[PDB]
């Protein structure tokens, strides 16, 4: 609902390519009224007050100037089209990678974590609406890399060990959701004297009580 | 300046050149567009950060040593040691050179903030608010991203930090 | 007004516009030269016997 | 001599009709209130303040102008806020909520086909 | 964006090896990227199934 307000109330990149092309086409026509060193700018005026041997010299001065101006127009259009081409090549890649997929590239389909994208057509281009996830409202906790228990070192399978001040849990790294540390969400490797930062805490076995 | 390069002072030249139309207005527009694009190039590469982040006064980074690439407080430019090495290795007839909008003090200040964001928050500051994490644990998250299990980092921390330091 | 004339419009939008040029002006013409010299007689070229 | 371009800084005629003038890389003692010397030339008609804001109208060499404090002023642009991460060897921050955000991106694909 | 503000899985976009992290430095008119990568070493052969 806010995209609609912010636009209804920004398309400068599309306006600039229209303006540049019109400014060049006008400069092309406004050159049809320069002498380039001749008696006038009209061929019906050199063909009316000059005999054919003298009007050749004056017509050539116009021909040279007008050819120069047309060829300048055609060079600057090649250079402007090579730039529009790269923009369209980027738009074609964003349509593939943000609209028909989910991208992992950072800051390619918005700012945040890309969820999805929607295309909309514009006069000579395309608008992408990028939907991203942004995390909010953070707290600090204290962490450890591993937990020592029974002389073994335990590491989280897919999370982080955190402490609310007195107790130790596992969360997932992007959203706070604490769990009891068990042998189902941790794994073991080694003894607890080579890691630096290990803390002492109990790792709960689910079978051990339940069975008994 | 098209007129001052061509004619140049003389006045018999200016009235004759006035007969060519807008050839000189086009050239000045072309050169001005180029100069405006050069500042946008630099804004797009370097001003990729919301805040100007600072490193804490300690340097307890798990045995990793970033001193050759952090800024040097005893300098007017506040560049780093490697940025100082890199900077020691690289009026007319209407011609003029404009200065860039950003000083390179400003550019060095953008780069040091990008560096302190990475060393202190990993990749979280590039997607939102910077969330601190200890450097050894961030290194262990990154070992997971290349498919190595994360005790391989914690059991080899000193060796890995020495190899980083020698490569730097 | 010089900006409005440069843009050929009656409404200028915010920005920064190159409008003209400033060129200091020079006064007087100092003609330096050397000392010694003679009237350089052509009276042996046009008046030879 | 000191030849150079002249630029006009305006907040927009829909805001005001005041104006400031930049004489590009000209020493500000040979131009012909507020005369202010910049690494980019001599600025006339804007006052220099000591604050630092986000850049509005770019003058150059780190200096921007704005219509704020009116009239025209000079100063050094602002890179951005200042965030200080409370980094420690055993502290972590974890988010408890999220926002869904949606932004736009505009791209040109074509231009007009002309023939002569 | 992709090598300094994140970790990349694109092959050879951030150096040779498995991209760990990257650091930027400013140069005159340019930028220098120091890419830190992981390179495997000292392999043994085994039988597999
Ligand atoms: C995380 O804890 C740190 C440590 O206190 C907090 O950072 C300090 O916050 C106070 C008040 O905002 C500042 O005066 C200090 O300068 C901060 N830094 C220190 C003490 O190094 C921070 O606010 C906490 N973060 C959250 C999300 O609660
Ligand atoms: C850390 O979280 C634990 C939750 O497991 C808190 O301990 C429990 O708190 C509730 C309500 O205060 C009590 O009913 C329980 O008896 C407590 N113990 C257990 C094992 O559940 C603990 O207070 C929290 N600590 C801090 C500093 O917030
Ligand atoms: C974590 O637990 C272990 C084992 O319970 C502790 O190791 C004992 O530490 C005491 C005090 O230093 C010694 O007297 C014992 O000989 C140790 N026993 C063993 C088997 O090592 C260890 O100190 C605890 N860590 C902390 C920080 O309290
Ligand atoms: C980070 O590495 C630098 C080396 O680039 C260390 O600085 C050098 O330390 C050695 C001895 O360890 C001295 O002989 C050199 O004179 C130092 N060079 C300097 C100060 O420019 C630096 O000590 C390391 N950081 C830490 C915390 O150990
Ligand atoms: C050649 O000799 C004659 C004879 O003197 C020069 O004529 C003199 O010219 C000056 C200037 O025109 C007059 O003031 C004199 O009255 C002329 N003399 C006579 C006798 O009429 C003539 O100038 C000499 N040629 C050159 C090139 O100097
Ligand atoms: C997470 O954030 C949302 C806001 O984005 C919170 O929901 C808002 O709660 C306030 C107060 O209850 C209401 O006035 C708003 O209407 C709610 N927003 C929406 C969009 O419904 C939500 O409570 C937060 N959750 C936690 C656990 O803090
Ligand atoms: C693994 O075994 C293979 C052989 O099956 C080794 O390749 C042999 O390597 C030696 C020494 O370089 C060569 O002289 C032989 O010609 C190779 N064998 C063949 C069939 O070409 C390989 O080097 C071994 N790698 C490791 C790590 O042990
Ligand atoms: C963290 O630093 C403190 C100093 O305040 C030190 O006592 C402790 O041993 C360090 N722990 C780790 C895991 O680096
Ligand atoms: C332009 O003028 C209109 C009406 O005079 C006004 O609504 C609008 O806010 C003005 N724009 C600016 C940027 O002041
Ligand atoms: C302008 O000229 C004066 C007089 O020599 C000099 O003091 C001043 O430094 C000059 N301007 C600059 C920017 O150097
Ligand atoms: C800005 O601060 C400096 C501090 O060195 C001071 O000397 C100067 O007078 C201040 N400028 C104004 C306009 O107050």
């Amino acid at each position: 609902g806010k995209i609609q307000d912010s636009l209804s109330s920004a398309l400068g990149k599309l306006q600039n390519v229209v303006n540049q092309n019109a400014q060049a086409l006008n400069t092309l026509v406004k050159q049809l009224s320069s002498n380039f060193g001749a008696i006038s700018s009209v061929l019906n005026d050199i063909l009316s007050r000059l005999d054919p041997p003298e009007a050749e010299v004056q017509i050539d001065r116009l021909i040279t100037g007008r050819l120069q101006s047309l060829q300048t127009y055609v060079t600057q259009q090649l250079i402007r089209a090579a730039e529009i081409r790269a923009s369209a090549n980027l738009a074609a890649t964003k349509m593939s990678e943000c609209v028909l997929g989910q991208s992992k590239r950072v800051d390619f389909c918005g700012k945040g974590y890309h969820l999805m994208s929607f295309p909309q057509s514009a006069p000579h281009g395309v608008v992408f609406l990028h939907v991203t996830y942004v995390p909010a409202q953070e707290k600090n906790f204290t962490t450890a890399p591993a937990i020592c228990h029974d002389g073994k070192a335990h590491f989280p399978r897919e999370g982080v060990f955190v402490s609310n001040g007195t107790h130790w849990f596992v969360t997932q790294r992007n959203f706070y959701e604490p769990q009891i540390i068990t042998t189902d969400n941790t794994f073991v490797s080694g003894n607890c004297d080579v890691v630096i930062g290990i803390v002492n805490n109990t790792v709960y076995d689910p079978l051990q009580p339940e069975l008994d | 300046d098209c007129t001052m390069y061509i004619c140049g002072d003389s006045t018999e030249c200016s009235n004759l050149l006035l007969q060519y139309g807008s050839f000189c207005t086009q050239l000045n527009r072309a050169l001005t567009g180029i100069a405006v694009e050069q500042d946008k190039n630099t804004q797009e590469v370097f001003a990729q950060v919301k805040q100007i982040y600072k490193t804490p006064p300690i340097k307890d980074f798990g045995g990793f040593n970033f001193s050759q690439i952090l800024p040097d407080p005893s300098k007017p430019s506040k560049r780093s040691p490697i940025e100082d090495l890199l900077f020691n290795k690289v009026k007319f007839n209407g011609l003029t050179v404009l200065p860039p909008l950003l000083t390179d003090e400003m550019i060095a200040q953008y780069t040091s903030a990008l560096l302190a964001g990475t060393i202190t928050s990993g990749w979280t500051f590039g997607a939102g608010p910077a969330l601190q994490i200890p450097f050894p644990m961030q290194m262990a998250y990154r070992f997971n991203g290349i498919g190595v299990t994360q005790n391989v980092l914690y059991e080899n921390q000193k060796l890995i930090a020495n190899q980083f330091n020698s490569a730097i | 007004s010089e900006t409005k004339c440069t843009l050929k419009s009656f409404t200028v939008e915010k920005g920064i516009y190159q409008t003209s040029n400033f060129r200091v002006q020079p006064t007087e013409s100092i003609v330096r030269f050397p000392n010694i010299t003679n009237l350089c007689p052509f009276g042996e070229v046009f008046n030879a016997t | 001599c000191s030849f150079g371009g002249v630029s006009v800084i305006t907040p927009g005629t829909n805001t005001s009709n005041q104006v400031a003038v930049l004489y590009q890389g000209v020493n500000c003692t040979e131009v012909p209130s507020n005369v202010f010397q910049t690494r980019a030339g001599c600025l006339i008609g804007a006052e220099h303040v000591n604050n630092s804001y986000e850049c509005d109208i770019p003058i150059g060499a780190g200096i921007c102008a704005s219509y704020q404090t009116q009239s025209i002023i000079a100063y050094t642009m602002s890179l951005g806020a200042e965030n200080s991460v409370a980094y420690s060897n055993n502290s972590i921050a974890i988010p408890t909520n999220f926002t869904i955000s949606v932004t736009t991106e505009i791209l040109p694909v074509s231009m007009t086909k002309t023939s002569v």
